């Protein structure tokens, strides 16, 4: 049959900088009613329409402050607005009912550039809508059927809307931890022995997210732990900024060049350990980012 | 090659079989993956990880090609003792004269028996609310081993703690320290406080600040 949903929680989650970059495309979530055991017939209207009467496009952070900023819509993408009701009846409606349980969907969107830290962000008020609905009912449950809102007329007894039922459900976004990496090639010179190379690597992780990094001994450690380049082999190795310390299995994200969405960035030297000759040899080293 | 995993701090409560976690290539480079889940514990007041069949990785490996979003299945291959938390670390290798660099993910993977949850979400918080050691309780000690001073933190609940800043007021250069449930580690210290220890962990939904009393 149809219900309508008195009490329920929706919740979608997004990592932060794909936030950010990207915000959230429409997330599909539980409007308040549900109809199971509806005809797909399509040969009787579906009458629906609702009434919000609480909504809140603002969704805080009950522990920072911090606040998110969405748009709700409808199932047919249409915004909807509060103080506003929509009529949604037509033949056809009754193919958005969505899942086993015959959800009819909503969809929240975040956009934009919003950055702000992870944790729990719950909309400042919850979604409570008024329905007012006749939904014809599958053949077998009988014929001439239909699952309506209370005082509802289809039409000596005239159309009428009724008086309605209400669904209320909260609606909360869960915004994660989340770090891109980006490591570049150090390119030695030219060849005929090669002059030390400074470089650096980047890693832009969401506020309260802390890691070591650590970086192994490539594919050919020569003693165990002494890395090489493989053409015979070149030995290397790979030093914290303009150091002597050997950065390996490592480096703490409190550590290095870290101004305030937090960045972080490792400034590295490396460095030929040897007359002996060309040339063009490689390593691959692998940077461990361990949370 | 741009990769994007999340997310980094997974779990799979009691009456969950399996989570997942996203392997998103945003570039213009495809990538590999390997992927890895690894049993964790701290025997010998140390970390140490080992093979494992209880929580089977789906797939094990993959290509991400440029654009593409795989789900990495999380899948509980049986079912964990009433009131334990199981620490796992999820393995990911990134494989997009010169030296290239490959990424390995070291995630903190947790799951949870009967009784015991989380706390992340609102239905495991509820579980940890009828259950009194369902987080960290946390002591510490100094004893000193050749010839180095050494911190040891027992943790005597059933969840972990995540520590970030000690001391009372920091030391440099440690980022974050794990005391998994019902285990004891050390770690590497000097100077003297000679009393208990404050903390600040980020083992649930928020930053709590930990008091920690000293062994005696």
């Amino acid at each position: 049959a149809c219900s309508v949903s008195a009490s329920g929680t929706s919740s979608i989650s997004v990592p932060s900088i794909y936030l950010m970059e990207n915000g959230e495309n429409s997330s599909q979530f539980n409007s308040g009613l549900s109809c199971t055991g509806f005809s797909l017939a399509l040969a009787n209207m579906t009458y629906l329409k609702y009434r919000v009467e609480q909504m809140s496009n603002s969704f805080t952070n009950a522990q920072t402050g911090e606040k998110l900023n969405a748009i709700i819509l409808d199932s047919n993408n249409e915004i909807i607005s509060l103080g506003q009701e929509k009529d949604m009846s037509s033949f056809t409606l009754v193919n958005l009912f969505s899942g086993p349980d015959g959800n009819l969907p909503f969809y929240i969107r975040l956009p934009a550039g919003q950055s702000v830290s992870p944790g729990v962000y719950q909309a400042d008020s919850p979604l409570k809508v008024k329905w007012f609905y006749s939904v014809p009912a599958v053949a077998i449950v009988g014929i001439g059927v239909f699952f309506e809102s209370p005082g509802f007329r289809r039409g000596g007894i005239g159309f009428n809307w009724g008086s309605g039922a209400d669904s209320l459900g909260s609606l909360s976004i869960t915004v994660l931890p989340d770090c891109r990496i980006l490591a570049q090639d150090v390119n030695f010179g030219t060849a005929a022995f090669l002059e030390p190379v400074q470089s650096s690597m980047g890693i832009r992780c969401s506020v309260n997210t802390p890691y070591y990094v650590s970086l192994n001994n490539g594919l050919s450690p020569q003693n165990g732990n002494q890395r090489a380049m493989k053409s015979t082999f070149l030995k290397y190795d790979i030093f914290k900024n303009s150091s002597n310390d050997r950065w390996g299995s490592r480096w703490s994200s409190l550590n290095a060049t870290i101004n305030p969405v937090t960045q972080q960035n490792y400034v590295f030297t490396t460095k030929i350990v040897d007359t002996i000759p060309a040339g063009t040899y490689q390593d691959t080293v692998t940077v461990q980012v361990e949370f | 090659a741009t990769f994007l995993i999340w997310p980094i701090y997974p779990k799979i409560e009691a009456n969950e079989k399996a989570t997942a976690v996203w392997l998103q290539n945003t570039g213009k480079t495809d990538a590999m993956v390997q992927i890895r889940v690894f049993k964790w514990n701290q025997d010998g007041l140390k970390d140490n990880y080992s093979e494992q069949s209880e929580i089977i990785p789906s797939p094990p490996v993959a290509k991400i090609k440029a654009g593409e979003k795989h789900m990495l299945r999380l899948t509980k291959s049986v079912n964990l003792p009433d009131g334990k938390e199981q620490s796992y670390r999820l393995i990911v290798d990134e494989l997009p004269s010169k030296v290239s660099f490959q990424m390995r993910y070291s995630i903190p993977l947790f799951a949870y028996g009967k009784g015991i949850g989380s706390g992340l979400t609102e239905e495991s918080q509820k579980l940890n609310a009828k259950n009194a050691l369902a987080k960290p309780v946390l002591q510490w000690s100094v004893r000193n081993q050749q010839g180095q001073s050494e911190l040891y933190l027992k943790n005597n609940g059933q969840k972990f703690a995540r520590l970030s800043a000690l001391k009372t007021s920091s030391l440099g250069k440690a980022a974050f320290g794990y005391v998994l449930s019902n285990s004891t580690v050390k770690f590497a210290i000097d100077q003297s406080t000679a009393s208990k220890i404050y903390g600040v962990d980020s083992s649930g939904i928020k930053q709590e600040l930990i008091e920690i009393t000293k062994m005696e």
